[PDB]
């Protein structure tokens, strides 16, 4: 049982960082990824970070632009999307994934999902 | 009854029978249902954070090249016969190590129904992992899973369901662990997706809750004890150096000693624990009870009525505040 | 065989056995030779035997040294006598309540795995007879009190099914705790009142008597459960060495007293170390009067 | 060797409390099961507990309806018989089942048969 | 669909399989690529100098006499099927002891391709060497 | 090496105490066995004791008649004859089995055979 809360998306021409704040059982869902969702298309996976250890990955879309990390003290994770691009506009979402849940990639693999910032540039 | 006639008809089933090729293979999944009959929790480990359970692991499945007519009878047959037939490849991904007996057959069952449904059963001790949150052992509630899937066949060939739903997983009355007791249970299903697949998983998930009991004997009541012996101090002639210097070190490394022990019964965790929150609030006593003497013993030739007044303070302070100190622990934790 | 090894901790018991199963298959009836053919062992394997399981064992083996350690032996009728040399670590659940003057209660289970009673029977060949051995047991902590052999079906929600059990009563011998922990705890306890005649101006002497004897009542006790299961309940054993750190704890404060008024009242302090000096002794005897009545 | 006693049967129109007291070796036998038999029907399971850490089970008929638990001090087991129904009439057991007798549901499991109080409504 | 027809066309692939041989032995070398999913390090031992690695260990390679015509399918065979195939002899150098799990079944996985390409999967717990430097430990 | 005298038998009409003591390496030696050879008839089990645990064992004929047991201070086993009869007319001999020496009930794997005292009623 875990809630995720995001903000620090808006509307932009840049440097942004969205935030996701989780509370609850978040033990047992040790990893949150950042996917997002274009008009039309599937949902697309950017990135994870495990809440334990920092252990990161990314999209190669998004590798060396976006970084994601947390505080394991507010029981938030942020997306830093830095050097933003036209094809950067979708609704993005945060989620948590089981510890047995599968692949990082797959979005049906995670279980507890944020609201999702609709993000345009 | 004619056993030339059953003999017929089993070798019938077999003749031309591929193991190779699941039942229906290249038409819609075959449907696995799986019932469990817990035996134990034999053990359940912090250091190694795993736990040992032994079942009797039932699959049922149905093979229309297993049907047979003409007998109004379930043919039991000898186990030996399931190294003749495709069984599913069901596997435990968090499983550590695990066996099926062996003595004085291997505990396996072959039931065969004339419309071609199997009964498949084994029996089975695994030691699978849990990781455990130790932040408030040893007051804590553990989650402990057995998580069921196929090993190579995606949900295109193979889809699980536990038989019976939520009845499907008996015995769990018969868990006997004396450090914790079985909260609940709870069965679920679902896909997973890897780089080669979606597969059916199955969950059996455990909520073990820790009994307070063994620790109380174990840490806390020693710690009390200890933590008063160090008051006796106060009750000692100022001019009893020695020995108020004795009461103040021994109970200090005492404390020390049931600490760093403790720590060596749990795994290398880089976090405090409850019981630790305890020990080092302990060891602030007893140090502080020292300090109180040194503090004495600085100041009595000098000022010999201070120094006694600090003494009757003292005894109904630390007293006073360590009665406070448990008060906040124990409702914090409990 | 044997019964090597009873484990409080492990909560099981490690049995070696010759087991033997009876049965006629007259498939294997055979006339014109008036022997019972002994063949060798590897005919096991294209014979059908029975599904027979341990059903509370944890892990057992067949020996294997030279051959594996099996019989087949037919008889012109076609019964066939199938023997088995088995080690078997079973589970034991033990009650520690009077720890270590208990008396425990292990079984061997014996099922059929995959046959309901419509297909398969158990018994005991021999009624009462058909367990021997029971005087080879020789455990160093344990005396065999008695064993009893029960025949019974056992439903499932696969069916019903025969089940045979064997259990044994095992009456711990107290011996070895006597020399372990109840001497030593004696033995601390009465040091302890070493103090009551020790002058009272030994202020270092007296209190190092009483920290001591204390924090080595404290060792035993933490030494003694980690021997054990982790049990949320008090043994008897427990309760001696509580009893016992409750007198020891007592000589201490008993001191403390003393030290505490015998400036001002020097002839009252003398007369409770006096008192103290026959009180400790005698309320001990009681104490372990009343301990060992209950128990034993 | 068990002794089981059961009381507070009786007949009303409503709450009722149905007790099961147990003496002797109940170690050896950890599980209490309350049946009921209806005239002319077989004996049936309503439910059991376990004396040591209190696992409950219950047949369907009585879920969310009667409530089983004990108290080891008095070695006492307790059906709490709420929201009773005309299908509820019965001669209702209490017994006791060995640790590796078998299913909870089945009766021939059961060892240790108490005098059973018939329930009317 | 038809299963009898599925049987033919496998029995007609280990018709006269030489599983002594590799995949185009005595010509250019075999290439087997290598996939690995980790599931856990268990351990980490100073003491023993090594730690304990469960994986999914995947290795991929063609064999030109697997290749089979007429099914759009890529056939998943029960794990049996590996014992009449040539695979890769791989190990790790550096492993103490090492095992496949066995329950319920040998965990392994076959999938076939039709070009011949197989695709061969086994969950390995290792207990692996690691030379520790504890000078700054 | 082990030697056993036994004592106790005599002529009677009654209870009597037939008495076995064993000096030498009785450890090897755990168990000690009563036998009696009646005239014509061939050597035959009555009962035997362990010395360490008392574990005791009786042949059918003598179930609830004779009582065997020892004192290991003495080194000393003894079979209480209560309840005699005309067919309990035989040379009584205790003996000693090794430890993996085979089963209770035969004589040839007992090793150390006292004198045999004659008893007739
Ligand atoms: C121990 O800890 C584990 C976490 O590791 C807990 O496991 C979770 O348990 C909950 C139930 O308590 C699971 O939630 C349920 O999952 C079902 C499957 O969902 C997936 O798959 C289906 C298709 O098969 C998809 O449709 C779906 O989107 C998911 O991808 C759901 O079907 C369940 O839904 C039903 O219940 C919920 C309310 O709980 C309703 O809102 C729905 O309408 C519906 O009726 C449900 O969501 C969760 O999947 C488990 N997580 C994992 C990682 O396994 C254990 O519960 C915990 N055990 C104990 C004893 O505490
Ligand atoms: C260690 O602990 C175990 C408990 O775990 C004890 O086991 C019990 O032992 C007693 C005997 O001492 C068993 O009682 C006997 O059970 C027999 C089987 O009963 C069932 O099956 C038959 C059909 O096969 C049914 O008819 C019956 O209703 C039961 O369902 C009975 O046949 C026995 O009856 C005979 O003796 C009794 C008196 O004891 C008479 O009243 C009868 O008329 C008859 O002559 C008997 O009841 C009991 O089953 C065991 N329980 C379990 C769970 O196994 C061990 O005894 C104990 N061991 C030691 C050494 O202390
Ligand atoms: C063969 O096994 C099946 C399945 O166990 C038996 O069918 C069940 O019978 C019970 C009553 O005995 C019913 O409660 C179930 O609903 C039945 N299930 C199904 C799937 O039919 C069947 O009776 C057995 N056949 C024989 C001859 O014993
Ligand atoms: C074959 O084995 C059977 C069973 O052991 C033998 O028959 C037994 O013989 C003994 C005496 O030697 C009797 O006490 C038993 O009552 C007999 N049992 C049965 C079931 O008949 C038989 O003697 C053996 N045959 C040979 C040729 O040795
Ligand atoms: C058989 O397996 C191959 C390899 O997994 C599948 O081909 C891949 O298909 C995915 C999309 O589903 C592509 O992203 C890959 O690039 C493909 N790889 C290759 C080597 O072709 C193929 O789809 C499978 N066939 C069937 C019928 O499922
Ligand atoms: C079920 C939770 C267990 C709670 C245990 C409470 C123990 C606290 C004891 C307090 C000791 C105070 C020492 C006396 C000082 C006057
Ligand atoms: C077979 C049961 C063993 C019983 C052991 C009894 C030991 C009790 C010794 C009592 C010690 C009293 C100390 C002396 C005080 C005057
Ligand atoms: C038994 O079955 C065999 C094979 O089907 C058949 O030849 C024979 O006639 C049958 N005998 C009886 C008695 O049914
Ligand atoms: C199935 O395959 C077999 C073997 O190739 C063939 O004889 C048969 O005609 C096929 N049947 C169908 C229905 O396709
Ligand atoms: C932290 C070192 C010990 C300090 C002792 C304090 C004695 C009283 C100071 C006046
Ligand atoms: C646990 C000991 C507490 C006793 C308090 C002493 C107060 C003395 C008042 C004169
Ligand atoms: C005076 C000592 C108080 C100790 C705390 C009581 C237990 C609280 C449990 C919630
Ligand atoms: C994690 C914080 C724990 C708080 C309770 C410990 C006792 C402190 C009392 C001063
Ligand atoms: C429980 C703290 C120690 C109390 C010592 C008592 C000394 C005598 C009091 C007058
Ligand atoms: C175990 C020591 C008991 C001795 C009692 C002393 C009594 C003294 C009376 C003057
Ligand atoms: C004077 C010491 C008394 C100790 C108790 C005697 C043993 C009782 C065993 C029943
Ligand atoms: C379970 C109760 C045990 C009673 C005997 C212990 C000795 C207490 C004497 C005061
Ligand atoms: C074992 C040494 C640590 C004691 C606790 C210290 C708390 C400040
Ligand atoms: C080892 C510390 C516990 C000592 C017994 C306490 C009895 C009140
Ligand atoms: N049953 C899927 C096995 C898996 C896990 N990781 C990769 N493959
Ligand atoms: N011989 C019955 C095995 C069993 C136990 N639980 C379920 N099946
Ligand atoms: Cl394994
Ligand atoms: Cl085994
Ligand atoms: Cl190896």
């Amino acid at each position: 049982q875990v809630q995720l809360v995001e903000s620090g998306g808006g509307l932009v021409q840049g440097s942004l960082r969205l935030s996701c704040a989780a509370s609850g059982h978040t033990f047992n869902y040790p990893i949150m990824g950042w996917f997002r969702q274009a008009p039309g298309k599937e949902r697309e996976f950017v990135g994870a970070i495990s809440w334990s250890g920092g252990s990161t990955s990314y999209a190669d879309s998004v590798k060396d632009r976006f970084t994601i990390s947390r505080d394991n003290a507010k029981n938030t994770v942020y997306l830093e999307m830095n050097n933003l691009k036209p094809e950067d506009t979708a609704v993005y979402y945060c989620a948590a994934k089981g510890r047995y849940s599968g692949g990082l990639y797959y979005p049906t693999n995670y279980d507890y999902w944020g609201q999702g910032t609709q993000v345009t540039v | 009854g004619n056993m030339s006639f059953v003999k017929e008809t089993v070798d019938k089933l077999l003749k031309g029978y591929d193991i190779r090729l699941r039942p229906d293979f290249g038409g819609p999944p075959v449907c696995v249902g799986m019932n469990i009959d817990i035996a134990s929790i034999d053990m359940v480990s912090e250091v190694n954070m795993d736990y040992t359970l032994t079942m009797y692991f039932q699959q049922y499945w149905r093979d229309k090249r297993l049907a047979y007519s003409g007998i109004p009878l379930n043919l039991t047959l000898d186990n030996r016969v399931a190294d003749q037939l495709w069984v599913p490849d069901t596997y435990f991904l968090n499983d550590k190590k695990s066996f099926v007996h062996g003595v004085t057959v291997k505990n396996r069952m072959i039931r065969l129904h004339p419309d071609g449904t199997v009964l498949y059963g084994l029996r089975i001790t695994t030691t699978a992992a849990c990781m455990m949150d130790l932040r408030r052992y040893p007051l804590d509630e553990q989650n402990c899973t057995l998580e069921i899937e196929s090993y190579g066949y995606t949900t295109d060939d193979i889809e699980f369901y536990w038989r019976g739903g939520d009845k499907a997983v008996t015995g769990v009355e018969r868990i006997e662990l004396p450090q914790f007791s079985i909260v609940e249970h709870r069965l679920v299903s679902r896909n997973v997706v890897f780089a080669t697949g979606a597969y059916p998983r199955l969950s059996l998930s455990f909520r073990l809750k820790r009994n307070i009991g063994y620790f109380i004997l174990q840490t806390y009541m020693p710690s009390i004890l200890i933590t008063i012996l160090s008051w006796v101090s106060f009750w000692i002639n100022y001019d009893a150096s020695a020995a108020r210097v004795a009461l103040g070190i021994t109970t200090v490394l005492t404390m020390t000693t049931i600490n760093t022990h403790l720590r060596e019964t749990l795994p290398k965790i880089p976090y405090v624990t409850a019981i630790d929150m305890y020990l080092m609030g302990c060891f602030v006593f007893v140090f502080l009870a020292l300090l109180e003497y040194a503090f004495v013993n600085y100041i009595f030739f000098s000022q010999p009525a201070r120094a006694a007044a600090i003494d009757r303070w003292s005894r109904i302070v630390f007293p006073f505040t360590f009665s406070l100190f448990n008060l906040v622990y124990w409702l914090y934790y409990v």
